[PDB]
RNA sequence: GUGGGAGAGGGUGGUGGAAUUCCCGGAGUAGCGGUGAAAUGCGCAGAUACCGGGAGGAACGCCGAUGGCGAAGGCAGCCACCUGGUCCACCCGUGACGCUGAGGCGCGAAAGCGUGGGGAGCAAACCGGAUUAGAUACCCGGGUAGUCCACGCCCUAAACGAUGCGCGCUAGGUCUCUGGGUCUCCUGGGGGCCGAAGCUAACGCGUUAAGCGCGCCGCCUGGGGAGUACGGCCGCAAGGC
RNA sequence: CUUUCU
């Protein structure tokens, strides 16, 4: 219970899953999913398509607290970012806009050996 | 390639050393607080050089983002 | 910093004759004012060693110059010397 | 001696008695350090790119002294220390570099 | 000497925003994470994802480069202070004051060592998961020294251009960084490429010589044994010469 | 993924 209409779609792609967290317009959390959150333990986790079940049904219990339109906000690089998308777009939510808010560092820590190299 | 158009044509003469001129300053920045490389703004080895220092000092007053957001996408 | 004035007024009060300046007594002159302000600027900074070379360099043209002068003139040598404030 | 610009930026929910404060006590500070003042601009309030102090604008000012370079350092630490002071700068000043003129 | 210039050269003090971790509050459930596939691991004491606040450490995106500066190691957020080197114009001053340089002295990436301080992230060792025939590894999850700062020590390296320093001489073309001029060019300093003559076993080098010459230093004299042994000097030690 | 010897 809430009745909202109108908030934030946050979409946090990455290579070993996407959760995606429907927000109010001050950004708390109304409700979320991610791509286990539907079955798909391990890799299928990742697959495009397990990003369109996660948006999908985001979105649905999203306009169960009466939602309608949202701004899209992305942040990660994954096999299912732009298809998230793709899904909240469709669903039957308004998707006022969309950007990439994906967070990068002026150069601080000192990343894990898997992703060194970079220099 | 990016061909589109010169941050110095699309001007005229401004203080390169002025950190402040936020208006002028705006022109040189991308679509985020990021500078613009040469092939963009248009200047040159010590110009180009002069802007980027200038630049971070605008910045620092809250003149100037370090980076935006990207609309749209 | 040695500025222009300050720094001219050193190279009258040595020159050998109205518009010296290149003299060996000028030059030396001069070079012990640039080492003994950086002589001070470490006896702080005992960690810039990048600018003590530069020290290293300028007593070795000076310890130089005042080979030469003692070798020519003998004379201006005490002089210089006991003026200047150096030897010991 | 040289030349030296101010740049200080202030709370912008200053009154003007409030406010009035704060000059004063930075035109104490300049005086107090040597800062001889060659001329000010009052900018006001502008949209900073993000937001100060929780703040989301700032009050501009600007002095170019001429003090000693010595003391530059010490004047900017009392200037920073005004609870109204978001931020403070003392570049020193430059011959504008012109430029596609 | 006078007057111009560019630079991440160095030292001290400040100081800005991004991100990570942690702590607090909000909202919110059932997963998150990770892989080739997984598991370990973390989550209903409520994790992940999202918003707000705070604390702390380390590093400074874009600019940024076929770029700059330094003798080398090496040096990039911004500000001030302190300070080294260097290019140019004028040709004004000194009048061979020059070059090299055994030894000496100084500097010298990283790892390492001592005393104290700091510790976010990362991570030898290590503790676990996985893979494997085995796995004392690769991959995943944790993680101590360390990485950080100060003061002291160590002195090594593919410390590389694998190319000692200085000077004179020997077609040009082309891009580039920085200064000057009568400035679609001439001229000086620096960085690249293609190339005269010439050199080279060849590859290649070629006014930034590996060409033509003079001066001074260092060094080499088949491979293994072995940078070992011994001796000596240095070192807290590891170890170094 | 890994995947030795002859
Ligand atoms: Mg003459
Ligand atoms: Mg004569
Ligand atoms: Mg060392
Ligand atoms: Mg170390
Ligand atoms: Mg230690
Ligand atoms: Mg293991
Ligand atoms: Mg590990
Ligand atoms: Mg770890
Ligand atoms: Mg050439
Ligand atoms: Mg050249
Ligand atoms: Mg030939
Ligand atoms: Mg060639
Ligand atoms: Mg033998
Ligand atoms: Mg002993």
């Amino acid at each position: 219970k809430r009745q909202v209409a109108s908030g934030r779609a946050y979409i946090h792609a990455s290579y070993n899953n996407t959760i995606v967290t429907i927000t109010d317009p001050d950004g708390n959390p109304i409700t979320w999913s991610s791509g286990g959150v539907i079955g798909y333990k391990g890799s299928r986790k990742g697959t495009p398509y397990a990003a369109q079940l996660a948006a999908l049904d985001a979105a649905k219990k999203a306009m169960a607290y009466g939602m309608q339109s949202v701004d899209v906000i992305v942040r990660g690089t994954g096999a299912g970012r732009e298809q998230a998308i793709r899904a909240l777009q469709a669903s039957g939510l308004q998707v006022k806009s969309i950007v990439d808010d994906t967070p990068v560092p002026h150069n601080g820590c000192r990343p894990k050996k898997k992703f060194r190299k970079a220099s | 390639p990016s061909r589109k158009a010169k941050v110095k044509a699309t001007l005229g003469e401004f203080d390169l050393r002025d950190y402040r001129n936020v208006e002028v300053l705006k022109r040189f920045l991308s679509e985020t607080g990021k500078i613009l490389p040469r092939r963009r703004t248009g200047l040159s080895g010590k110009e180009q050089r002069i802007l980027a220092k200038t630049i971070k000092r605008a910045r620092i007053l809250g003149l100037l983002p370090f980076t935006e957001k990207l609309v749209r996408k | 910093p040695i500025t222009k004035e300050e720094k001219q007024k050193v190279i009258q009060e040595f020159a050998r004759f109205p518009g010296d300046t290149g003299s060996t007594e000028v030059q030396v002159a001069l070079l012990t004012l640039r080492i003994n302000r950086l002589s001070e600027h470490l006896k702080v900074h005992k960690k810039d060693h990048h600018s003590h070379r530069g020290l290293l360099m300028m007593v070795g043209q000076r310890r130089r110059l005042l080979r030469y002068l003692q070798r020519e003139d003998p004379e201006r040598y005490r002089a210089l010397i006991e003026k200047l404030g150096i030897r010991g | 001696m040289r030349r030296y610009e101010v740049n200080i930026v202030l709370n912008p929910n200053l009154d003007q008695s409030q406010l009035a404060l704060e000059k004063e006590i930075i035109q104490r500070a300049l005086e107090n350090y040597g800062a001889r003042v060659e001329k000010v601009e009052e900018l006001g309030l502008r949209r900073l790119a993000y937001p100060i102090a929780k703040d989301p604008q700032g009050y501009f000012l600007w002095y170019q002294v001429e003090m000693p370079e010595d003391r530059v350092n010490d004047l900017a630490r009392e200037l920073r220390i005004r609870d109204n002071v978001r931020r403070v700068m003392v570049v020193k000043s430059q011959e504008p570099f012109l430029a596609n003129a």
